[PDB]
This record gives C-alpha cells, structure tokens and sequence, in this order.
C-alpha cells in the first residue's frame, strides 16, 4: 500500500492541487462550490507511483528509450492542506500524521510570503526537515529573475532548520522537471521504520459516509474514517475504540468493529503503518456524516489512551509571530484566554489557567486524549483570525 | 545543492513551448 505520508505545502492560489495532477494525474477534487471556484477546506489525496529506470509515473519501459520494464521502488500519497492563514487548523492535522514535506514558492510572487513561511515555521516544530522545495509559477519569469529569487530563498534558508534541502524548477501545468522530483521522492526521503509491535494508533482527519443519493435501506453501508495510521498493523477483522468520545457536560468513546481497512484504490486484508487509510466501520454513517470524524484518535480494543481536559504543557515561544506580512513582537501569553492547541490532528480551543517559566496549564472546553507524550503546534488570536504563536508538549 | 538545481533551470528553459 501507500510506504509514506508525503505532505504538500505553500501559498493560497499557488497550485498544490495543480502539482498534485501533474504528478499523479488524481484530483483533489475543489469541491461544496465555493471551493470549486476557490480553495478547499478537506485534506487533497492523491496515489503517486515509483517504479525506477536503472537500465516511474507507468510500470513500463518503453517511454526511456531501454525496453526492460519499470523497475518497483515505492507507492506514495499526498497530504495536501489548506494553504490559507485563516483555515490553518487543518494543516496542522495533517502535519502530525506527514511523515515527509513538500515546499511550493512561485515565481513572479515573493520570496517571504507568510503563509509559506508559517508553514515551513510549522513544519520545523512538527519533525518534517525532510522537504523537497519546488519552484512553481516559473512557466513566467526571466533567466535572471528567477535565478535571483532562487538566491535569495537560499539566504533565507541558512538560519533554519532546512539546511540543504532540495530545490526544483517545475512546472505543474506545462508537465515538465518532475524527473528530479522523482529522483529525490527516493534520494533525500528515505521512508523512517514503522514496525508490527509498536502500539497500534489510528489518528482520524476524515468522516465519510459511502451513502448514495436513490439506493434503497435492504442495500446499506457502514461508516467509513479517513484517518492515518503511526503505529501498528491494522488487520482485517478488528475491534475499535474511538476516544475523543460522544457528548451528553461529559463525552463517551465510540465502539467499532472493522468493515474495511481500506488503502490505494482496492480495499486489502492489512493496513501497514505510515499511510493514509479509509477505514470502514460498523459505526453509523450519519456520524461519518461531513466532517464529524476529524480530529478523532481510533485504539484497538483494549487500549488505555487518557481523555484530559485539564493539561499540564511545556511550551516554547517566538520572538516575533507569523502569517502576517507585518511579523508582529510576541506579546506574553494572557491568563484566561481563547488558544488554539493543535495536538496530533485535534484544534481545540483552551483557556490558560497559569503562566511559568516553560510550563504552562490549560483548560480544554473540549476534550482531547493523550496516549503518549505528544506533539503540540499552538495558536493565537490577536488580527481576528489565528496566528502561530508557538509549540508545546503534554507532561505526561 | 543549487547548482545540480541549475542544470535542471537550464533544462527546463531549453524546452519550453
């Protein structure tokens, strides 16, 4: 099945859905018709295929000249987010699930946009240094234009946690350099281990109900999580706990037995982890209703995940903020205030009981649960929408 | 690297539409 969760990050209405097909040739899809003319608010996924030349995007030799097939190395898939500093919340899911990134800089547009730079900030935070840059909008800028903005995005990159992380001159529309794309998809990123023993976790980002608009109920299906897993071989014919639970004010996990592990485009007996998986359920599917089922952690029953409320963080902070142009002084964090605390694929909103030195204790108004230590991204309101202010982990 | 990148810029420059 897909080997690692490669994700796609850059600006709004730059194209990560435009590189998406010209890699793979799947859609995102740009959907509930205001995204269809604009940007969507669901994960993108797309089925990428590498099988090298050493004598690919088809198993079959008979495009580079030698005539001895397409050689299997891997099949990959996409984690493409929302690039939008408003609809920020999904991207941070998505980035505690990635295993691997995938930068997007046009050409004719800036060298420090913020959201691009938010996203790389955040990225940082979340162990994701292995990114493959890519120079997009390039179908438009001069010899020396582009050459200069090359430079400068590698004055940029000295002082980060990018080193010397790749950079290619694409094409997303025109269908051409994705070659060394390729190349790199196996050079720079190697897949890191994911083992049978390690405890099986499922982190939810997706609900789906398979329920087709004119069928009849003698004909029904269950529901189906899209959700990605970190740990743990899930097989066919398994039981499930989903601990965030189901609100009465207090909240009940759900129970769950496998329908489906779901993968590719053909549904298999296994689920091997460090991919992106539709899981079917014997759950209602009007729970997996529109987008009900994200943010959700799935254990195999008889499992002990912990569902806090109240939470003991080690935080870390910035100097000066981003997603604005504008990178405003980080101002104290304020006791009793509305954050947004991104833990593994959750966004929930917390209000600060005390203020230390690296410690600080929240308030969930909504739960969240803790089976390890886990990685935290944080957010602010101060410019109505939520800027990235910086990064935890639960003390736990 | 960007100068295995030039290569590849170089590339692309020569064969565009």
């Amino acid at each position: 099945q897909a080997t690692i969760n490669i994700g796609t990050i850059g600006h709004v209405a730059h194209g990560k859905s435009t590189v998406v097909r010209a890699i793979s040739g799947v859609q995102t899809v740009r959907f509930k018709d205001e995204l269809e003319r604009n940007i969507t608010i669901k994960l993108g996924y797309a089925n990428a295929k590498i099988y090298k030349c050493q004598e690919e995007i088809s198993p079959k030799c008979q495009r580079p000249g030698c005539p001895g097939r397409y050689k299997l190395v891997r099949h990959v898939s996409f984690v493409d987010c929302p690039g939008h500093d408003i609809l920020m919340s999904t991207m941070l899911s998505g980035a505690a699930v990635m295993d691997a990134a995938l930068l997007l800089i046009a050409g004719n547009e800036s060298c420090p946009q913020p959201q691009t730079s938010e996203h790389l900030a955040a990225i940082e935070i979340m162990k994701l240094k292995h990114v493959i840059i890519l120079q997009n909008k390039v179908d438009l800028m001069r010899e020396e234009s582009a050459l200069e903005h090359q430079k400068s995005i590698l004055k940029f990159i000295r002082g980060t946690i990018a080193d010397g992380a790749p950079i290619v001159p694409i094409s997303a529309q025109l269908k051409y350099n994705i070659d060394a794309v390729n190349e790199f998809i196996v050079k720079t990123i190697p897949v890191p281990p994911r083992d049978f023993m390690i405890s099986p976790r499922l982190i939810v980002i997706r609900s789906f109900d398979v329920n087709k608009p004119g069928a009849e109920i003698e004909d029904l299906k269950g529901g189906v999580a899209g959700g990605s897993i970190l740990n743990g071989v899930f097989k066919l014919g398994d039981e499930i706990e989903i601990r965030p639970g189901i609100v009465t004010i207090q909240c009940k996990p759900i129970f769950s037995n496998i329908v489906s592990l779901f993968a590719e485009q053909n549904d298999l007996k296994f689920a091997v982890p460090g991919g992106l998986i539709g899981v079917g359920t014997k759950v209602d599917p009007t729970l997996c209703r529109a987008d009900r089922l994200v943010g959700q952690v799935v254990g195999a029953k008889g499992h002990l995940p912990n569902i806090y409320t109240d939470i003991e963080i080690n935080y870390f902070l910035l100097r000066r903020l981003l997603g604005v142009k504008k990178q405003a002084k980080v101002r104290k964090l304020e006791p009793n205030e509305v954050l947004m605390v991104n833990i593994g694929s959750t966004a929930t909103g917390a209000r600060v009981v005390a203020v230390k030195a690296d410690m600080a204790r929240l308030q969930l108004t909504s739960p969240a649960c803790t089976e390890i230590n886990e990685k935290i991204a944080l957010s602010r309101r101060i410019e109505k929408h939520w800027r990235l202010i910086g990064w935890a982990t639960i003390k736990k | 690297v960007g100068l295995p990148y030039s290569e590849l810029l170089s590339r692309f420059f020569n064969i565009l539409r």
